[PDB]
RNA sequence: GUCAAGCGUUCAUAGCGACAUUGCUUUUUGAUUCUUCGAUGUCGGCUCUUCCUAUCAUACCGAAGCAGAAUUCGGUAAGCGUUGGAUUGUUCACCCACUAAUAGGGAACGUGAGCUGGGUUUAGACCGUCGUGAGACAGGUUAGUUUUACCCUACUGAUGAAUGUUACCGCAAUAGUAAUUGAACUUAGUACGAGAGGAACAGUUCAUUCGGAUAAUUGGUUUUUGCGGCUGUCUGAUCAGGCAUUGCCGCGAAGCUACCAUCCGCUGGAUUAUGGCUGAACGCCUCUAAGUCAGAAUCCAUGCUAGAACGCGGUGAUUUCU
RNA sequence: AAUGGAUUAACGAGAUUCCCACUGUCCCUAUCUACUAUCUAGCGAAACCACAGCCAAGGGAACGGGCUUGGCAGAAUCAG
RNA sequence: AGGAAACUCUGGUGGAGGCUCGUAGCGGUUCUGACGUGCAAAUCGAUCGUCGAAUUUGGGUAUAGGGGCGAAAGACUAAU
């Protein structure tokens, strides 16, 4: 087996836990949770969301 | 006049009456078929339903598409501390059925089981089985002959056992007590086996083994007085309807001028005895051991109890069971396990099972981490972590 | 499927009932597909037959070419938009639901496919695999 | 159903079966007017159960103008199932499509203190025809109040006196009962068939329908009024908060819940029809007469559900200065 | 064919058909909230009532709670 | 402003209509909702019609039973 990375939060997705999405352009996204999923459908930016790994690494926290 | 468009009986009538059980501990109606060629051993067990979780393994049915591929499966977990054998009774057979002629207990008893004899224990002399111990306190004064009576008679024997509700994390202190049939060897052997096992633990490593199909017998969760619509699966009547739509519209014809039993009706849902079968065991595991949650592939030392515990149960520090799928019964509840009655091979009951990974994540939410080590690793330190 | 069931199928959560209009993905001239029936469908009272991924169906064209329009035709689903569950527990869903015209045996009357499809359909209907760009 | 002129290449009976004839049913429609006019709520649909079989499909079988496939006839069989839609008030009909198959009927033409009120069936109104006219028309159209259960019974669930008391473990009378059908691969492009075409049993994986549980996962729900935010206004401003019939939004655990999710859904005997074994009557022969074998979705048990509250058993402890 | 005929823009809580959107009308139901029902304290009606209240078949005013023959029959009761 | 002229157009003002949206108000379509031994011998809710008038209304005043009144339903004429 393997573990993966939420498009939004960038989190380990242990098997089965979480949702998957396949846009018409064949981009396969994965979501650990409906929180991330709903934000994605809202077309939010994780780099702006604070608790996200992208914001974390863009503001240079936990270096 | 006839039914214009056909459709089947809503619900199942073998499972009637849909009424509250006689107990919080489902009766075991039937045990397997006794045979003598095997050794004396139990044919049932008792534990407490703890909860569910989810695992991973490699299927093997030669002809599927997930043959030799991974899957993920919902399992159910039971906490099965070893049951204390105390006593046995003897059943002689009549044209009026099996019938107990003797119940032999043991000398010494635990507060939990004689509490189960009592109701108001906190104000009690605790006077129970004292004169039984005084029938004991000698060599065999009035016990040896009961045993030999059971030998001379009693085609069937059932061993009395009780649980360790104090080993559980529960808050009851009132042990559960029950009988199990023995389906091995001869009758003298059964009784002397039990005599050896008076006041003695018995465990799941002895009663069961992996890849065994069993029956789960328990009482299904109570849902109160309920309408016909959830209780039977009847069509919700339409929007425009005076005086209720969560109903059955016609409940019978003019003639017979009575309500037929088969018609649906509101009333008790749940707290029902149920006996589900063909539940493959996937893992026995040990309280007196760590790494219960760790397969040969993971090898990350971790028990089965997730972060923050089982919801409404706690920990699994006793011997435990992981079985495929669901079972009748809710969390914190008793459960009566049972060997099968029939040598189902089917290339489904013989599918040998070896595991890969076991979700030990928090069910009190949407848990991302199986371990706080992993948690701190992913997160870094924290304000509280000085 | 039946006829063109190159093997079997595992159940898929059902989200395309009769009355559903779903996109057409192929190069056959169509724009939409009005589902009206399902093969291998169950027969229960006041239950709508529901299609799935891989389920061959009978459909109509409410929008498209006047050679295709006003006649039924077999069609096959490749996209669902309803979260179903594979044996690895992955809950997955597209954003749209679409299909492709076919013959009863399963060969696409159209020569190509425009977008992603489902691996189940790709494994069950080989001509779709032939005309597939991307699979999942 | 009887009979059988004829059809069926030839041949009455594989299958049909005119002319003639004997019966059955009450699901039509008449006929009658026994009950009912100090009122039995009146079509259909929806819902929901149950029953019959004159069996559409499924199980096992027999016959064929049955090579195979497909089909037709017939038997035990009502166990199990018999759809979604278009138009119509519709019953009915006709079409579309799936289907294993889309069989017919009964229960006060089941069912209105269960719905609805399209239709019919008051009063308003329009047309046509009839009528001098008021007015008439199972002729057409439109609009038109659908009441009460708190009683008894039945039903579902739920308690419960009395058995010397109380607690625990059990038995199991009786009643109920459930699992259903299809596809795909393989057998095998084999058998069979001149060719055309084209099987089957076993085996495997899957699904349909129904059921019984469960809530790890996903989804839903959210008064956790838990976190954050938003508008208006009030609290001098801030901080923090009230009101806005739960103010609104996003997230949202727990719990409940979903063929929208998951898991499970037993094997032995006696039998029918049918085919048979030995076997006479009838010195042969014959499945039958005595005896006897296998045999089905049947029947009964296994199993499962409740446990007789007036069915029973085993066991423990049984009150003192009362 | 002013017992008015044929059209007719605009208007219509008018009758009717179709398309777009929308949707728990529906597939197929689920969940939540307040008020009830529920239990309590207190208050406290009514309709209705031959007598009362278990089934089957029979016959009978041709569809019985009672009669006949059978089946059965175990205090008092709560919610629905 | 244009145009040969005939005369045509443009921007503004202005504030008409048995116009329109829509509150109060007068009403009463639909829900064939609630209630239907009611709060009520005709109401409650939401949705709706209309809202400067052929408007709504108080008070006085006239018309009385085979008579009256009626933008006409055999409607109203003190729950008739």
């Amino acid at each position: 087996m393997k573990v993966e990375i939420d498009s939004f939060s960038g989190a380990k997705i242990y098997p089965g836990r979480g949702t998957l999405f396949v846009r018409g352009d064949s981009k396969i996204f994965r979501f650990q949770n409906s929180k991330s999923a709903s934000l994605f459908k809202q077309r939010k930016n994780p780099r702006r969301i604070a608790w996200t790994v992208l914001f974390r690494k863009h503001h240079k926290k936990g270096i | 006049s006839h039914r214009k468009y056909e459709a089947p009986r809503h619900g199942h009538l073998g499972f009637l009456p849909r009424k509250r059980a006689a107990s919080i501990r489902a009766r075991v109606k039937a045990f397997p078929k006794d045979d003598r060629s095997k050794p004396v051993a139990l044919t049932s067990f008792l534990g407490y339903k703890a909860g569910m979780t989810t695992i991973v393994r490699d299927l093997d049915r030669p002809g599927s598409k997930f043959h030799k591929r991974e899957v993920v499966e919902a399992v159910t977990v039971v906490d099965t501390p070893p049951v204390v054998v105390v006593g046995v009774v003897g059943y002689v057979e009549t044209p009026r059925g099996l019938r107990s002629l003797t119940t032999v207990w043991a000398e010494h008893l635990s507060d939990e089981v004689k509490r189960r004899f009592y109701k108001n224990w906190y104000k009690s002399k605790k006077k129970a089985f004292t004169k039984y111990s005084a029938k004991y306190a000698q060599d065999g004064a009035g016990i040896e002959r009961e045993l030999a009576r059971i030998k001379k008679y009693a085609s069937v024997v059932r061993v009395l056992v009780h649980t360790q509700i104090r080993k559980t994390p529960l808050a009851q202190k009132k042990a559960h007590l029950a009988e199990i049939q023995l389906n091995g060897g001869s009758i003298s052997e059964k009784v002397d086996w039990a005599r050896e096992h008076f006041e003695k633990t018995v465990a799941v490593d002895s009663v069961f083994e992996q890849n065994e199909m069993i029956d789960a017998i328990a009482v299904t969760k109570g849902h109160g007085f309920e309408g016909v619509t959830h209780r039977w699966g009847t069509k919700k009547l339409p929007r425009k309807t005076h005086r209720g739509l969560r109903k059955v519209a016609c409940i019978g014809a003019w003639h017979p001028a009575h309500v037929m039993w088969s018609v649906a009706r509101a009333g008790q849902r749940g707290y029902h005895s149920r006996t589900s079968i063909n539940h493959k065991i996937y893992r026995v595991g040990k309280g007196d051991d760590e790494a219960n949650g760790a397969t040969s592939f993971d090898r990350t030392k971790k028990t089965i109890t997730p972060m923050g515990g089982f919801v409404h149960y706690g920990e699994i520090k006793n011997d435990f069971i992981m079985v495929k799928g669901c079972i009748p019964g809710n969390r914190k509840r008793i459960v009566t396990l049972r060997k099968s009655l029939y040598t189902n091979t089917s290339r489904k009951a013989l599918e040998e099972v070896s595991l890969k990974w076991i979700d030990t994540a928090s069910k009190f939410g949407k848990g991302r981490f199986q371990t706080p080590a992993e948690k701190h690793a992913f997160m870094g330190t924290l304000k509280k972590d000085l | 499927s039946g006829n063109g069931a190159q093997g079997t199928k595992f159940r898929i959560s059902l989200g395309l009932p009769v009355g559903a209009i779903m996109n057409c993905a192929d190069n056959s001239g169509a724009r939409n597909l009005y589902i009206i029936a399902v093969k291998g469908s169950g027969s229960r009272l006041n239950r709508l037959p529901a299609a799935s991924l891989g389920d061959m169906v009978m459909a109509t064209v409410k929008k498209g070419k006047p050679e295709l329009r006003k006649k039924v035709m077999p069609a096959i689903v490749v996209r669902q938009a309803k979260s179903w569950r594979r044996r690895d527990g992955v809950f997955l869903y597209f954003e749209d639901n679409a299909g492709v015209i076919a013959n009863p045996k399963g060969e696409m009357k159209g020569s190509a496919i425009t977008g992603p499809v489902g691996k189940e359909c790709a494994d069950l209907w080989p001509r779709v695999a032939s005309n597939s760009g991307v699979v999942v």
